[PDB]
DNA sequence: TTGATAACGCTTACAA
DNA sequence: TTGTAAGCGTTATCAA
């Protein structure tokens, strides 16, 4: 049974009211009184009950984070940013996994809003209108991170994926490649279908190259899918000379699946991954990837949320951080 | 006061280090700034610093102008070399 | 004033108690009523406030989680285990990184106790007599996860690191090896200095093989510290024939580093990693490793905490989960 | 009720998959057990199932007795192969 | 500067 | 079945 501000007020012949003022460093408190109750608290080892405070102040200095799978090398990186900038601004966090399950996502949202979070950072592969509905119904700000929202209604922080895949695809053409394949993530998700797959087709038709509906493999972000993807693209009568994966993890599957088939990277084929995760530095040959400031994305987003929670004016709720490419040994 | 560095960092001004540089510029009352490629942003603002996209190679320019614009610029240099983000 | 349990009552023309019973699914509501109120709830857009629930009930259905760094391939996986068992038991989690900074740890502990968590799961690398003292005087139950505590008086769940290394070194010894090295983790943390290392030194003593200082390399969990450990060992006049890494990440550094010096794993060097993470598989050759049910650690730890939060009896506060070596191709 | 399988899953009876199996058995009234070459634990207990360390190439015996002791054994068998665990 | 005293939103005996 | 009312620990509004 923790000690309340009443025990303190007792141990200092003062009223709960002044203890409260002393705990929040209220100016109008005679220095004699402040230090009297101050030391009093310490003598009692008084730790203020944040829930009780949360009821009265209607503010819990805690934001809720909804993420698909924190065990992921990508998301956990984003979680670090969100978490660092959060602590910076004295904000606690409630992290919950959704696994890209709509039911769970909207449920987590209800749950967090229920515990009175002062804000939310949302990450998901498929934001539907049903989401936007619930989002717009949130009493507290909501910021998206590394996610794609066709509706463009919720403030989000990320990078132009379509542009990114484009820059990559073109770069391969500038080096000669004519038959460039694409290994994507579940097409069910907009980020693959509407953003990455597009930036890929665009670079082609804009490079007069013919779209080959067989150079498009639909992996599932898994290392095995990317492993099973190269085994496929190397069967058709016409096989690619360069492959661009939507994520580094799939990339390794591609590198290896090929190495196991005899062909050696980059000699025979040229590979480019996406995200630039430590996975792309722990591979032989070192993987070239489309860079993405994963931590920055998480950190800029949480910083933006803080600006929205403090109710301070903000320009363009939809931010876009810059992206680049880092070629290594996986490309001649 | 101001000093120019050349981003030696392999990842440039990003990730944690970036966050560290910003938290240091905030420990001082002075008005710390950071110009790069013809654009100056507050060095205490995570959004500005990380929006520039400073990569390995480029060179920045840390500003300052206040009752402690000195102890600050110095402190800024400390971190600028602690995580290895230019010099 | 904005849609509270009171407003719902006025609407369904009932008392606050019945609105509270219907909301909690208490089986004592005349169907025609439980319905009348659910209606009101809908029409009013009512959402129960958990904070107020917390204040009243004396618990918040959320636990605390102090992790050194969630962006770690290891700790993150251990986090997904905790989070999944918490959802299982209708519990929320408050995540926060400690970076192993004692100051931060003890502070997070105090914050979370402040936020009135119903329990905490702790993961650290250096539990001092103070940490122990702090834990012992906590209002709510505390449970360590995959951590080492010399004074072993705080419930915890993990594996026997001294035995796991021993088993791994023995295995290699039985394969006829005689000059076995060990690339460890920071000797600061006891897990490395007092467990993994001793497991290593013991296997050698029970084999009558002399201890060779030069065969003990101190990495820092960094894939790169892995590459360097190899270089140093393959730099000695008396090189090792097999190397045991205290971590898979370091092991890949070992494989690739030696792979670059021209050596041919496993033919020229037997390598064995530790953790059996997703990386173990995503390496060529496939990395043989000591399996540690990381996820299970995070899950059995949270499951243990639920028992303790529910003030129920428990057999043994210290729990050791089993381990096993899984040989791949990184070993002859 | 009763049934003996053979863990075919590489990771064995661990992680999420093990969790799912324990939840299923949990929703049925009848008592559910898991016997691994000797020891026997409660399939409705996360600690029990994960303490056996049941790795691939092992044989276990899932038993159920009580009310829904039939639908129980059936649902488990489904989960077993549904989650890609045992045969 | 202080100190009574309502809110805050909901759980829970204790009653009816 | 359903209603009454006393908390739970802090903040916040008014007077002193």
């Amino acid at each position: 049974m923790n000690i309340t501000i009443y025990d303190v007020a007792r141990e200092a012949n003062v009223s709960m009211a002044t203890v409260s003022r002393v705990v929040n460093g209220n100016p109008n408190v005679k220095p004699t009184t402040r230090k009297k109750v101050l030391e009093a608290i310490e003598r009692l080892g008084y730790r203020p009950n944040a829930v009780a405070r949360g009821l009265a102040s209607k503010k819990t200095t805690t934001v809720g984070v909804i993420i698909p799978d924190i065990s992921s090398i990508f998301y956990s990186e984003l979680a670090r940013g969100i978490e660092d900038i959060a602590t910076m601004y004295k904000y606690n966090i409630i992290l919950s996994n959704s696994d890209q399950n709509m039911e769970k996502e909207l449920h987590l949202l209800n749950t967090m809003l229920g515990k009175q979070v002062d804000g939310i950072v949302f990450m998901g592969g498929n934001i539907t209108d049903e989401h936007v509905a619930e989002f717009k119904r949130s009493p507290v700000p909501i910021v998206l991170a590394a996610s794609v929202e066709e509706q463009e209604e919720t403030p989000s922080v990320a990078i132009d994926y379509e542009q990114a895949i484009y820059d990559a695809v073109k770069l391969l053409v500038d080096k000669g490649h004519t038959d460039i394949a694409f290994v994507s993530g579940p097409m069910a998700e907009p980020i693959n279908r509407s953003k990455k797959l597009q930036g890929y087709k665009r670079a082609l038709e804009e490079a007069n190259l013919p779209f080959n509906e067989q150079f498009v493999a639909e992996g599932d972000y898994t290392y095995d899918s990317g492993l099973e993807a190269l085994q496929h693209l190397m069967s058709l009568d016409k096989k690619p000379t360069a492959i661009l994966s939507a994520t580094d993890e799939m990339a390794l599957g591609i590198i290896h699946a090929a190495q196991d088939q005899g062909l050696s990277i980059p000699e025979d084929l040229d590979i480019i991954g996406f995200d630039n995760t430590r996975l792309s530095l722990m591979v032989r040959p070192q993987l070239s990837t489309v860079v993405q400031p994963t931590y920055d994305i998480g950190a800029v987003a949480m910083r933006l949320l803080t600006k929205l929670m403090n109710k301070e004016p903000v320009e363009e709720h939809i931010v876009e951080l810059p992206h680049r490419i880092e070629l290594r040994k996986s490309t001649k | 006061a101001q000093k120019t560095f050349k981003v030696t960092a392999d990842s440039g001004i990003h990730a944690r280090p970036a966050t560290v540089l910003v938290q240091t510029a905030s420990k001082y009352d002075a008005d710390v700034n950071l110009e790069y490629n013809g654009k100056t942003v507050n060095l205490k603002s995570i959004m500005g610093v990380m929006s520039l996209g400073i990569a390995k190679g480029a060179e920045i320019t840390i500003s300052a102008s206040g009752a402690d614009e000195n102890d600050a610029l110095n402190a800024l240099e400390e971190t600028m070399k602690s995580e290895g983000l230019g010099e």
